[PDB]
């Protein structure tokens, strides 16, 4: 599990070099809301994460 | 794994897993400070909690726990199956009457699979749960279990 | 001392004949007409789920939460058991249910389906089955079938198991069928849905020569909706399982109030037998009605706030709510109704039914401290001086078509027993074989080994 853990950290790294070399901007702040808004609506650009 | 174009940020929150409003909390508090991913872990009583609010509101989550038993969105999973790996070493060993002392905390999505083909392999398997037993009298039922 | 008594309503898809058993039963309560069983006025607020998903089913908990109630009667399947044990174990919240007892020993739930694991037993050491097959899924469960594990463990039985549960075309059940025949099997167990138990006997019919020698236990409690007409009319049995008796007068008599409803305030109520789960609701409306009538004889205080604070702090009086939902003892449309310490059922009775050739009948009942407590041809060959035809032989009928010396024997045999017979003729022509491959009987021998 730490094994898979340190390759986790290494996907996430390389698929957020792959957003920063795309030249793809999702950057935003901490208002995402309640995580119980009704209806919760989506944000498009996770799709593409 | 630290990179020049950028610097990950990760809010760490130590809390239970079998749990799941402990499970809900730390996910809403996490959702709160507007993030993008999710690393972290899920029981196997807890898995129907991170795939719904993970597929729901489109939040990938990353996690190195067992294989889940059908396609859910943004689960990316890090172990492999384990299934299909034990059912090629069986039949490399070529065998017809076994015993299986599982654990029932990871679900029983081994159990199933090899049961399934165990009959489909005209196979005789003793399959025994073990989780059920406390800390404190695991002697005694050990030794009437190999008995 | 409330004088407001609001409830909650869980209901999943499929939930519209227990809707309106639920809206049914809070109807009776509020008209009694009597100032000692109906000390106050009940209320109720229904949330319907769309989807099986744990996002609605917390968005409905955190609904119920935020208006404020004493107890949630709801439904749940594999999807959502851990998300509603788990918050109403932490809330303190009493949630009631009719639907598949869990696994893991919990807290705050109220299980009004009893547990079906110790009479699956008991019929298995009854009937003396060491060799089945077992058809099973998952949505109601794991604890059926770790108890058949443990159970052909200990008494060394040989089950041959499918999990079912994920297969969608019939052709796998057509090749399932088949494989179990190839076997030689002959007995067989399914804990499955109602409308897969349905769609395994259709294929069973529609497969054909699946009837006539074999026993189908129909390990399930919707005995009454289960389509089985078709396979009564091939000579099977089935041992089924019911708990709503029709002999019980309450029975009837929410019977002869129920079929005098009509479809547009209460659906599903005339055009459909009476589920086992409208009786369930029926009684858990029973039990939270003597739950809340002991709180006010004991003078116990019932009497906001958001679903996910930082710390919970639930509001402590829930937990006598909860005892006050564990020691009803009653008398309801299952029968005796009690709790133990977890909220499962216990001094129960589960009715068991045979449906044989002779037709259906009451083989006897389950109980978890006692037991379940229950309650010719002549074939031949044409060989010569043995068995030959008459000259006029298609001038007559019956046995006085043949002659020689095993007719008169068997003649002789008749008239120093007393029986009458049937004199049959084997149709392959063979005597008696075994094949070293299919390891088949022929012949005369076939014919008295399969029946
Ligand atoms: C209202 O509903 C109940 C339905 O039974 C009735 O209240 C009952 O009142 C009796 C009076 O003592 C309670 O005791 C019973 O007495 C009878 C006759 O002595 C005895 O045979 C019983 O074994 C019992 O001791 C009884 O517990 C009570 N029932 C309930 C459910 O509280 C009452 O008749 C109805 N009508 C009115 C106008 O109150
Ligand atoms: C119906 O289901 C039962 C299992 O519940 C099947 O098993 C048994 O089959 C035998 C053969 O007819 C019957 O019992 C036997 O009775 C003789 C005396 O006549 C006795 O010497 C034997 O030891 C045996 O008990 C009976 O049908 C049944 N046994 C009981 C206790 O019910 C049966 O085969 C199924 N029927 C069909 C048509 O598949
Ligand atoms: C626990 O389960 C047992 C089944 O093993 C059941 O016990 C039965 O409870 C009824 C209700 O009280 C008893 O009926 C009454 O018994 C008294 C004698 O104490 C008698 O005077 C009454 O006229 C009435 O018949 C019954 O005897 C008793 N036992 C059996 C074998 O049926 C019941 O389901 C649960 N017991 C309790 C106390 O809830």
């Amino acid at each position: 599990t730490s094994a898979l853990t340190y390759d986790a950290v290494q996907v996430m790294t390389e698929a957020f070099r792959n957003l920063r070399k795309q030249r793809i901007e999702i950057s935003r702040r901490g208002n995402a809301g309640d995580c119980l808004a009704n209806p919760a609506v989506p944000w498009g650009q996770g799709v593409e994460i | 794994f630290s990179t020049s174009e950028f610097r990950l940020t990760p809010h760490i929150d130590n809390l239970e897993v079998a749990n799941s409003f402990a499970v809900t909390n730390a996910f809403c508090s996490q959702f709160s400070r507007g993030v993008y991913a999710i690393f972290g872990f899920y029981d196997k009583k807890s898995v129907n909690t991170i795939t719904s609010f993970c597929g729901t509101l489109h939040v990938s989550f990353i996690t190195p726990s067992f294989p889940t038993d059908g396609t859910h969105p943004f689960v990316i999973q890090m172990r492999p199956d384990l299934k299909g790996a034990l059912l090629s070493l069986i039949e490399y060993y070529q065998w017809d009457k076994f015993a299986y002392l599982y654990d029932s905390d990871r679900g029983l999505s081994t159990l199933q699979a090899v049961l399934d083909s165990a009959a489909e392999k005209k196979w005789q398997v003793t399959a025994i749960n073990v989780g059920n037993i406390n800390n404190d009298k695991k002697d005694e039922t050990y030794r009437s279990l190999f008995q | 001392f409330p004088n407001t008594i609001s409830i909650g309503g869980l209901f999943m898809r499929n939930t519209v004949q227990e809707h309106s058993a639920f809206r049914f039963a809070v109807q009776l309560y509020n008209t009694n007409q009597n100032t000692t069983e109906k000390p106050f006025h009940l209320n109720y607020h229904v949330d319907h789920l769309d989807s099986s998903n744990s996002f609605s089913v917390t968005n409905a908990f955190c609904s119920q939460f935020s208006r404020g109630v004493y107890a949630i009667f709801g439904f749940y399947d594999q999807m959502s058991m851990n998300t509603l044990t788990s918050f109403c174990g932490a809330l303190h919240t009493s949630f009631v249910t009719p639907s598949f007892p869990t696994d893991a020993d919990v807290q705050f739930v109220i299980q009004m389906r009893p547990a079906l694991k110790g009479a699956i037993l008991s019929l298995l050491s009854y009937y003396k089955w060491e060799k089945f097959v077992y058809l099973y899924d998952t949505e109601r469960g794991f604890s059926v079938l770790q108890a058949i594990m443990e159970a052909a463990v200990q008494n060394n039985w040989q089950v041959t198991a499918r999990s079912v549960g994920n297969i969608k075309d019939v052709q796998e059940f057509r090749r399932i069928i088949e494989e179990m025949d190839r076997r030689q099997e002959k007995r067989y167990l399914i804990d499955c849905e109602v409308e897969r138990i349905n769609t395994i006997l259709e294929q069973v019919v529609i497969l054909g020569k699946h009837s006539r020698g074999y026993h189908y236990m129909l390990a399930n409690l919707g005995f009454t909706d289960i389509l089985l007409e078709r396979v009564m009319h091939g000579g099977a049995n089935i041992t089924g399982f019911q708990i709503v008796n029709n002999e019980n007068p309450m029975v009837q008599q929410f019977i002869q109030r129920w079929v005098r409803l009509d479809e547009r305030e209460f659906p599903e109520a005339k055009n459909a037998p009476l589920k086992y789960t409208s009786a369930l609701t029926h009684d858990a409306i029973l039990v939270i009605a003597e739950a809340f009538r002991y709180l006010r004889r004991q003078r116990v205080d019932v009497s906001a706030g958001d679903c996910l604070a930082n710390p919970a702090v639930p509001w402590s009086q829930g937990i006598d709510i909860e005892r006050a939902l564990k020691m009803v003892q009653v008398q309801g449309m299952t029968g005796n109704i009690q709790f133990d310490t977890y909220g499962r059922r216990t001094n129960y009775t589960i009715d068991v039914y045979e449906m044989k050739v002779s037709g259906s009948r009451k083989a006897g009942y389950w109980n978890e401290y006692e037991r379940f407590v229950p309650f010719i041809v002549v074939t031949t060959i044409l060989e010569s001086p043995y068995v030959m035809y008459k000259k006029n032989h298609e001038q007559l009928e019956g046995n006085e078509r043949y002659e020689g010396y095993c007719v008169d024997l068997a003649y002789e045999i008749a008239k120093h027993v007393r029986i009458k017979y049937k004199l049959s003729i084997v149709g392959d022509g063979k005597y008696g074989a075994r094949d070293p491959e299919t390891k088949i009987w022929n012949g005369m021998v076939g014919e008295l080994v399969y029946g």
